[PDB]
């Protein structure tokens, strides 16, 4: 019916929109994750154990 | 026509997969090995809350890292404080089965839902009187799964009608429907930026959704099972998904391809909940094997086991400041770890 | 009544068997108590029945240890009379606790609708207190009948035996009735289908925890007591061994809880 | 615990008292799930928009029945929550000779659920007053649908209603045997089935559900005590 053709057009224009997502090297994302995990490490009281003085669950 | 559509829906998928493959040249496991491992973790529970009646499904941390909520089959919603193991309010409601909890950024509104197909919000900070109903939401012919607040005025949610919907408290009208999913949708998470959000379905697929224009932004590869829970990196460029295939994977937004495979020979039970830490180095997954597991998100190496639960775990969350983790299981027990 | 316990051909092989049975019972009962105490965090050991089991095991343990100490004690000295009072009080408490267990079983089987009602206070008030009341009414009038020239126990020819034999008979007849009803129910259920196996296992399990082996005492005191004292001494005694072997090593719930606890311990 | 949190602890105590009061009501009620397809009893059984709930009192025992009217055909992804019910009531039309195999297939699917191998199922029946006039007149004989009607003899254990020809009893026990044949292949654990025969305008349903629940609880308790 008309609904089937409408869904076909919708998926066509969705897939066409999927064809341009300015694909970039994944190594940049890995380097960004590296920098974020390295710089933002001191203020995480889960990986680095914290003394009981600065702990509110004592 | 139909045959032309089927024929055209093949080379486009082939070219999309080729573009995805061409972007990848080295996964995460090949670049994170010179960093020293986290090491053994001996985290133990500091206090047990044990204030519930039956199996629980949902939990959510507050904005100030002090209050949290939970729901059970008893039909009672209780606002819960961890500093002094006390409680503030107890909320009874019509439907005895609810599987959704949500705490607004501002400590004012709390939303609950289930298979009753009615979404009800509650005004905690009432003007003059006790806490009562504020506004009901209807329009979905399927069971609600989960909802997450976006602002104090608007709210997004997912239901069993294989579609997602966002609702405005004013006029209570479905502004923009989210269609394009075949199977039921049973997971939904938001992002620090109030413009993008993703959801997972039971057809082994996840979709990137835009709040404003209501147009699906990105598709995702298969997961070989039905997605149970999802989360989002605080950075806003990645997220982790779970399923019943006893595996967890991390998908980054920019690349749109899985980079991490979390699989162990011993584990065969499925995943139930997934959450991240503050820094982004550790993520916790609530396993079906009567316990919870930690995972060094930067590599493939278990870093300890948070055993101590006598029943299946359902919900698990991490506070905003990233200094505590809470888990909930079907034995009506709440366990929080330092 | 004339005791007629042992005159010429049954004295021997009686005290040694008592020693061996008491030692085995005390070892198995301390093991059972340790297992019960350790496996208390699990939610499956939370109902009222395990509380009854723990209290009954503790009472039997303390009674057996007290009797073992009583055997090695001179007669006609104040500690002997004090510990004899304690002896009969503890035995009465154990009998009352088995009666409470029988009542709980009757409520659980015949009257399934209403089993869970949180009757902790009533169960404790029926278990303890009642032996204390019996002890105080007995000692208000009968005090000289708490020591014998043979050895310091409750005397036989004085006539103050009523504090033990009458509650024993009451518990025994109640247990017999409850066991008959439960066996009839289980035979009616099993008829809808190995006939001997189910009933035999049920009676074997229910025998040395509900107190149905004490009927032999009445026949031993009066009757042809030449081949029954052996059974009376070699059965009632090994109560700890029987209760251990039947409700700690063979129960389905405790094995799973122990496996889960071992897995948790080995995990971290 | 300075002189500020003294109100919070007493408020928590009040909440604990309210929860303890609610505990008795919650524990003194049995929950039942009612399954079934269209053209079944449904409204007639309930006569005495997400989900519907009705309650009845029989022999001073509280009961809680549940049903759905908006869920899609896919029955999974929500059956998991129903893991603590006492029993599952199953209703079958059985009047019309068609649309019967699908009922058996979904009954087998429910019975063979991996996560549901603890709950028993009560097999109900309806439209007895419609079966009689459709079997005494030969226009839609069940032999055509099921060729194994010739090889059937009425079971020795029977409770035939007075003034009934052998064909109607044969058909009733035919339906019962066909329904119970799949049940005995699996199971042998802690749950059994329970066929029944009730009319549509009767009032004996509550008694049968009461006795069936009593039997189920008795069997569960005997399992718990290891005696069985
Ligand atoms: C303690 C026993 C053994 C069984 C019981 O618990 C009480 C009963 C009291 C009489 C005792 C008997 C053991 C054997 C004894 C001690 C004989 O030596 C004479 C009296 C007997």
């Amino acid at each position: 019916n008309t609904a089937s053709i409408a869904q076909a057009r919708k998926l066509v224009e969705q897939l066409k929109m999927e064809a341009n997502i300015d694909r970039i090297k994944v190594s940049k994302a890995a380097a960004d994750l590296m920098a974020y995990c390295e710089a933002h490490a001191k203020e995480d009281p889960l990986l680095t154990p914290v003394p009981a003085s600065e702990n509110p669950f004592r | 026509e139909l045959d032309q559509l089927r024929q055209e829906a093949e080379q486009l998928k082939n070219q999309i997969r080729d573009a995805r493959k061409a972007c990848a040249d080295a996964t995460l496991s090949q670049i994170t090995n010179n960093i020293d491992p986290v090491g053994r973790i001996q985290m133990r529970t500091r206090r047990t809350l044990r204030g519930h009646l039956a199996k629980i499904y949902a939990m959510h941390w507050g904005t100030d890292s002090r209050l949290l909520v939970s729901a059970s089959q008893d039909g009672k919603l209780i606002i819960w404080d961890s500093y002094t193991t006390n409680k503030v309010h107890a909320i009874p409601l019509r439907s005895s089965w609810v599987m959704t909890c949500a705490y607004a950024p501002s400590g004012n509104y709390v939303a609950c839902g289930g298979l009753d197909n009615i979404c009800s919000i509650y005004n905690l900070k009432t003007r003059e009187g006790n806490v009562r109903v504020s506004r009901e939401l209807a329009g979905h012919t399927g069971y609600l799964s989960c909802c997450r607040f976006l602002d104090d005025n608007q709210i997004v949610t997912s239901s069993g009608d294989t579609t997602c919907a966002l609702w405005d408290i004013e006029t209570g009208q479905q502004t923009t429907t989210f269609t394009g999913h075949t199977g039921d949708v049973m997971s939904l998470s938001l992002a620090p930026d109030t413009r993008l959000f993703v959801s997972g379905a039971c057809d082994a697929s996840a979709k990137l959704w835009d709040v404003r224009e209501g147009m699906c932004r990105q598709t995702f590869t298969g997961h070989e099972s039905d997605i149970n829970a999802i989360c989002f990196f605080p950075n806003g460029n990645a997220f982790a998904t779970g399923s019943d295939d006893a595996t967890c994977r991390l998908f980054d937004l920019r690349a749109d391809q899985e980079l991490m495979t979390y699989s162990h020979d011993n584990i065969i039970c499925g995943i139930t909940s997934v959450s991240f830490s503050k820094s982004g180095r550790l993520l916790l997954a609530g396993y079906d094997d009567f316990n919870c597991n930690v995972w060094d998100a930067l590599k493939a190496d278990r870093a300890g086991v948070l055993a101590g639960h006598d029943n299946r775990v359902s919900c698990l969350g991490v506070t905003d400041d990233g200094m505590a983790v809470a888990t909930g299981s079907w034995d009506s027990f709440l366990k929080i770890w330092n | 009544v004339v005791p007629l316990e042992l005159a010429r051909g049954h004295q021997v092989a009686l005290s040694s068997i008592s020693y061996v049975g008491c030692s085995l019972s005390v070892l198995c009962l301390v093991a059972t108590l340790v297992t019960f105490a350790v496996l208390s965090s699990v939610s499956t050991i939370r109902n009222q029945r395990y509380h009854i089991h723990a209290n009954l095991s503790f009472a039997v343990l303390v009674a057996q240890v007290l009797l073992l100490i009583s055997f090695r004690l001179e007669p006609g000295t104040t500690p002997c009379q004090v510990m004899a009072v304690l002896l009969h009080y503890f035995f009465l408490s154990a009998f009352a606790w088995m009666l409470v267990e029988g009542l709980h079983l009757y409520s659980m089987v015949i009257k399934v609708f209403g089993s869970e009602d949180s009757k902790h206070r009533y169960y404790y008030g029926m278990g303890w207190g009642f032996p204390l009341l019996i002890c105080i009414i007995s000692l208000s009038f009968a005090m000289d009948s708490y020591g014998t020239s043979n050895n310091c126990w409750l005397s036989l020819a004085s006539g103050a035996i009523w504090a033990f034999v009458a509650p024993a008979l009451f518990v025994i007849v109640v247990n017999i009735g409850i066991l008959i009803a439960v066996t009839r129910v289980i035979s009616q259920i099993s008829a809808d289908n190995s006939a001997f196996k189910l009933t035999a296992k049920a009676v074997a399990v229910l025998l040395p925890i509900l107190g149905t082996s004490w009927v032999f005492g009445v026949l031993a005191v009066n009757g042809c007591a030449v081949v029954f004292q052996y059974m009376f001494a070699t059965l009632n005694s090994l109560q700890g061994l029987f209760i251990f072997l039947f409700h700690c090593l063979l129960n389905s719930e405790v094995r799973a809880a122990f496996k889960h606890k071992t897995k948790v311990w080995s995990l971290t | 615990l300075s002189a500020e949190d003294k109100a919070a602890v007493e408020r928590s105590k009040m909440i604990e008292k309210q929860l303890q009061k609610d505990k008795q009501v919650y524990r003194a009620t049995h929950r039942l799930l009612l399954l079934g397809a269209d053209n079944s009893g449904k409204s007639t059984i309930v006569k005495q928009s997400g989900i519907f709930e009705t309650k009845f009192q029989v022999d001073k025992v509280n009961f809680h029945m549940f049903d759905v009217g908006a869920q899609r055909d896919e029955r999974r992804k929500w059956i998991q929550c129903f893991n603590d019910v006492t029993a599952i009531i199953f209703v079958v039309d059985s009047s019309d000779y068609n649309r019967l195999q699908e009922a058996l297939n979904d009954f087998k699917s429910i019975w063979n659920n991996r996560w549901l191998r603890t709950i028993s199922v009560i097999l109900f029946l309806n439209k007895q007053d419609l079966l009689a006039e459709k079997v005494l007149a030969g226009k839609s004989k069940i032999e055509d649908y099921f060729p194994e009607f010739a090889r059937y003899t009425t079971p020795e254990d029977a409770t035939p209603e007075p003034g009934e020809d052998p064909r109607v009893t044969r058909a009733k026990y035919f339906i019962r045997d066909e329904f119970l044949r799949i049940s005995t292949a699996s199971g042998d654990g802690r749950h059994y089935c329970y066929p029944h025969f009730t009319c549509s305008v009767d009032t004996e349903n509550a008694r049968r559900i009461f006795n069936d629940c009593r039997d189920i609880i008795q069997r569960m308790h005997l399992r718990q005590y290891e005696l069985l």
